[PDB]
RNA sequence: AAACUUUCAACAACGGAUCUCUUGGUUCUGGCAUCGAUGAAGAACGCAGCGAAAUGCGAUAAGUAAUGUGAAUUGCAGAAUUCCGUGAAUCAUCGAAUCUUUGAACGCACAUUGCGCCCGCCGGUAUUCCGGCGGGCAUGCCUGUUCGAGCGUCAU
RNA sequence: GUGAGCCCGGGUCGAACGGCCUCUAGUGCAGAUCUUGGUGGUAGUAGCAAAUACUUCAAUGAGAACUUGAAGGACCGAAGUGGGGAAAGGUUCCAUGUGAACAGCGGUUGGACAUGGGUUAGUCGAUCCUAAGCCAUAGGGAAGUUCCGUUUCAAAGGGGCAC
RNA sequence: GAGACCGAUAGCGCACAAGUAGAGUGAUCGAAAGAUGAAAAGCACUUUGAAAAGAGGGUUAAAUAGCACGUGAAAUUGUUG
RNA sequence: GGGCGAGGCUCCUUCUGAGUUCCCUGGAACGGGACGCCACAGAGGGUGAGAGCCCCGUAUAGUUGGAAGCCAAGCCUGUGU
């Protein structure tokens, strides 16, 4: 599906001295919050070259 | 209250001075119902309701 | 006792009918205070004294809506419960009538010039 | 508050009916699959949100 | 092979419809055989199973006992057959599940339905038969 | 609970003027009259009549309410109109 | 004292319980639902948010009528009862 | 010369349904056949000579035939698209041929 | 049977103490990672913490 | 020498990878046209003998009628079924119904289970008082009816 | 076998899998302050030190510094560590019972867990009134969602009498 | 109705009481989580413990399958050599 | 201009072939071996392990019962205001 791995609401955390700059899912009170997203190397992102 | 008073005339032939009502935490009404000073509500629990 | 079968309610009128829904309906009142006082076998009872006063209703309900369906078979206007459901796009849909009306000029048309049945040869 | 509205009441009354565990016959129902009450609420835990 | 448009070949489709079927169709699922003595009497082969039928199992570890169906589990897909038992940890009797499928029927609880049904059964064999001949 | 009103029930609920009759009954005065003597509407007399009406004398006339309220339904109401 | 000290004054509502949708939406001195949009006639809905879309699109609820639709449609919208059943 | 400087992705058109919809149309075909028999599933077609100087060497079908084509073979205009003769009302006779 | 559905209860909260959760109805998520503390730079000028 | 640290092995732990499974996704194809003032979609609150949820349902509330099938349901309890039958069932179908408070939402309002108006019926001593029950009362516009207004144009 | 690897033995295990020739790809990891999950050393370590303070006997109990009764010693010191309310919470209130988990120790105790119970009004509030303010109507804008308008450039209605 | 698609970190966010639990004043954000066994046959009875449990002794084809449950890798740990 | 209409089509319904034969392994044959049978059916699924013949279904013509429509070979009649 072409919505798959970007049905998420995710932005990077910016550089810094902690943390990679993957875009991580925003808000809190989930274990989702603050995870990688979009990424083929992501758990739940979207794959390398989608099929068509 | 005049719903009530008239479903126990109707009911049980029950006649009351005074219905006092509360709506309990669940969400069901509770009545206190004072009968008349001629008639016995241990009279009337024992036969017409059962409550012995 | 306490299980009545709409074979037998069928046949009665509005007063028995009536006059049963009444005792169904005490019955099922004074077994829901045996059922808060004591535990028992009863609880069936309270079961299908409700089924039954539910069998009751529908009876009536139906004895009445077929009596009005037959007093108003030949009236121009209905209740609005007695009129056919189907959607509200099909009720307003044009009449069959309206929709096959035709022009005088399209009818003699269609009158003198129809379209034929006819074969060709190979 | 001990001043309530009606409305706020009867949602309080279904939370009150609703704050519960489950009971005991329905883990040994056949093909169960429900271990426990995974939507009970406690008054220090989760607020109800009105 | 299936040949119909509405026949599905779904493993998938198969085993839902399998496993969630209601009870009137499990019913149907859980049909059993005749012996041969009922089948030269009746002209039909098999039938759903139902209690109060007689049955010999004739497969699994229970094989050669042969007792009436006191029960259909049709939830579980499995009738309990009288003296066809274990025992638990306390030595309390607990039936064991038979699969309808495993055993045979050798006499058959008869009401007017039941004729009914072989009635209709036997009546459509043999209509066939004379059909395809 | 909510306090009443005075003059909100009682005797000002019980009567009616001749003229509040007329009005409710959207009739002229000769066809009240009329549709009066035929259907049996007499003349009532309260207590007190300025609890009815302040503006009332001695040749003030009073009907019943429940009297006007049933000539509402009388069918001459539509043979009149139809004919005028 | 913008933090931990400031949040010790929050004993407000900005929002109340809207009466046609049921969330907490509903501003109490607006009279306005964030969610819904009530007391306007339309329900409030974006392209922008599928996702709020498909929270209270229709299937999503009881589809209390809509859902013998299809069966009706199939029969054909018939009336009547079945020849010589049991009835009035 | 590749244009595909639009959001293309957005518009792509593959034609996976091409047998699919050539039995849809034999089946509407069959339909149409047995609905009409015994008449041709048809129209009866004109000659006609095709426009341009690229093209005016080749004859193909067109699309009815004339008035003064109806007359001449003293077919009237009313009973022909009855039994199964295309009018066309536009195209002149401006040859005899 | 009863004694197995007291079992079976007592069995359904092994997961959950061992979570250390008071109770089914304790079901609080926390942040691991607060974005406070793991993301920006402290600048020369105004911090977000003392 | 032991202990300690490290290395190698066996067994036991920790953890949930690997393998096998799949009532689920994903994509393609084929068929169909059917929401709502006759009150929809959505929301709230309720309903089971023993349920919090999911499911189903609406005070006729895990359901009624009708049709079909033909002996279950099942976790416990309690009852079955005249089994030669107006008939079990958390069955299937579904044309008859029921369908709380709401919501385009419609007497006026609603952060209130607030306040009304009209017409009937019933009950309590009741011409006056009190209570219950039933049916109604939104807006824009069309067609018609009836009641009107204005030296606006006239006739008499 | 140079090698990436291949094959066999032993153990464990429980339902499928492999060789050869072609075809096909979401096909080969040590790194990306990766992604998700799990686990170490640090380390039985840093601490567990604001709010003056605890002690004796008996009972309960498997077990008592932090349970109870009695006996003492202290503190709040009426701008209280007291007696009641508004907001907010929603059963935390009361009784009985209790394994684990939680109460950074311990627990026989608990706002924890389990089963029940508890909130009674003509006179107390709401309900009524208007305040700052907000929204319909007439009417005028705006492609439109809608904007202004709240007394207006509105036929915006009450009463009485009558042979 | 199908597939030279994916096989529980994959495939829809969701194979499960998933747009749920949870978070945010709000608009909105949004998970984790499948598998005992053919059949519960889910351990009678004895014994030690306050209990949880332990040991015998059965059940099973197998408990080297004990509702921490198919298989049970590595990191890391204990004992033994 | 009217009215019949044989017949056909569409949709629900009743019904359909053949091993649980003997030996071995196994907790359980649905495995191995032997002897058969059905097949317009050797698609799929279930059943205690790989089942055409144990069960549901699968193929094919038809065959019970029912409702509403549509098409249609032909056949009766009025005749020109
Ligand atoms: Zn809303």
């Amino acid at each position: 599906s072409e919505k798959a791995g970007h049905q998420t609401s995710a932005e990077s955390w910016g550089t810094g001295r902690a943390v990679a700059r993957i875009p991580r899912v925003s808000g809190g009170g989930t274990h989702r919050a603050g995870q990688g997203a979009f990424g083929n190397m992501c758990r739940s992102g979207r794959m390398f070259a989608p099929t068509k | 209250k005049a719903q009530i008073k008239q479903a126990l005339k109707k009911l049980y032939d029950i006649d009351t001075v005074k219905i006092n009502t509360l709506i309990r935490p669940d969400g069901t009404k509770k009545a206190f119902a004072r009968l008349t000073p001629d008639v016995d509500a241990l009279d009337i629990a024992a036969t017409k309701l059962g409550l012995v | 006792n306490g299980k009545v079968k709409a074979g037998q309610l069928w046949s009665k009128n509005k007063e028995e009918l009536t006059k049963i829904l009444g005792e169904l309906k005490t019955e099922l009142s004074q077994l829901r205070i045996q059922k808060i006082s004591s535990s028992g076998a009863k609880l069936n009872k309270i079961h299908d004294l409700r089924k039954s006063i539910a069998r009751v209703l529908t009876v009536i309900n139906a004895k009445q809506r077929a009596q009005l369906r037959l007093f108003y078979k030949n009236k121009k206007y209905l209740p609005l419960d007695l009129r056919p459901k189907l959607t509200r796009a099909l009720r307003r849909r044009l009449s069959k009538e309206d929709a096959s009306r035709v022009l005088e000029k399209t009818k003699k048309r269609l009158t003198h010039f129809p379209q034929r049945k006819y074969a060709v040869k190979a | 508050p001990s001043h309530k509205t009606f409305r706020i009441k009867q949602k309080l009354a279904k939370a009150q009916k609703q704050n519960r565990p489950i009971p005991q016959w329905i883990r040994l129902r056949t093909g169960n699959t429900i271990r426990y009450n995974a939507k009970r609420r406690h008054w220090r835990k989760t607020r109800l949100g009105l | 092979m299936k040949v119909r448009p509405t026949v599905s070949s779904s493993r998938r489709k198969a085993r839902k419809a399998h496993f969630s079927a209601p009870s009137s169709v499990r019913r149907v699922i859980m049909s059993a055989p005749l012996s041969k003595e009922l089948r030269e009497k009746y002209n039909v082969r098999s039938i759903p199973i139902r209690k109060g039928d007689e049955v010999q199992i004739v497969r699994g570890a229970h094989k050669d006992k042969e007792g009436k169906v006191t029960s259909v589990y049709r939830l579980k897909y499995v009738i309990h057959v009288e003296r066809v038992t274990r025992e638990k940890a306390t030595g309390q009797t607990v039936p064991i599940g038979i699969h309808p499928s495993n055993v045979v029927i050798t006499k058959l609880h008869l009401d007017k339905d039941r004729e009914n049904i072989l009635a209709r059964i036997k009546a459509g064999r043999e209509q066939v038969a004379k059909a395809k001949g | 609970g909510k306090a009443k009103k005075k003059g909100k029930s009682g005797a000002a609920r019980n009567y009616m003027t001749r003229t509040q009759a007329v009005k409710k009954l959207q009739l002229s005065l000769p066809d009240f009259r009329k549709l009066c003597i035929w259907k049996g509407i007499y003349p009532r007399e309260p207590r007190d009549r300025r609890k009815v009406n302040k503006s009332a004398t001695a040749s003030t006339t009073f009907y019943y309410t429940k009297d006007i309220q049933y000539l509402l339904h009388e069918p001459l109401l539509q043979k009149f109109r139809e004919q005028k | 004292t913008k933090g931990t000290s400031s949040f010790g004054k929050r004993h407000n509502k900005t929002h109340g319980l809207c009466r046609r949708c049921g969330r907490r939406s509903l501003h109490n001195q607006k009279k306005v639902c964030a969610s819904c949009g009530y007391p306007a006639a339309k329900t409030r809905k974006y392209n922008w948010s599928e996702k709020a879309k498909r929270r209270k699109v229709t299937g999503t609820g009881r589809m209390r009528y809509l859902s013998t639709v299809p069966r009706r449609f199939k029969n054909g919208f018939r009336t009547g009862v079945p020849k010589g059943a049991r009835g009035p | 010369n590749n244009h595909f400087r639009k959001h293309w992705q957005r518009r792509v058109r593959c034609h996976f349904d091409q047998p699919g919809k050539k039995v849809t149309r034999r089946l509407a075909r069959r339909a149409k056949a047995a609905a009409l028999a015994p008449r041709p599933v048809d129209k009866l077609r004109p000659i006609v000579r095709c426009p341009t100087v690229k093209y005016n060497r080749r004859t193909r079908l067109g699309r009815g035939f004339t008035l003064e084509e109806l007359k001449a073979a003293g077919i009237p205009r009313l009973l022909a698209p009855t039994i199964g003769i295309a009018v066309d009302h536009r195209r002149k006779n401006l040859s005899e041929e | 049977l009863r004694s197995k559905a007291e079992r079976q209860a007592k069995l359904a909260q092994r997961k959950m103490n061992r979570m250390a959760r008071q109770g089914e109805a304790d079901r609080h998520i926390h942040a691991s990672m607060p974005k406070h503390l793991f993301s920006g730079k402290r600048t020369i000028g105004k911090t977000d913490r003392r």
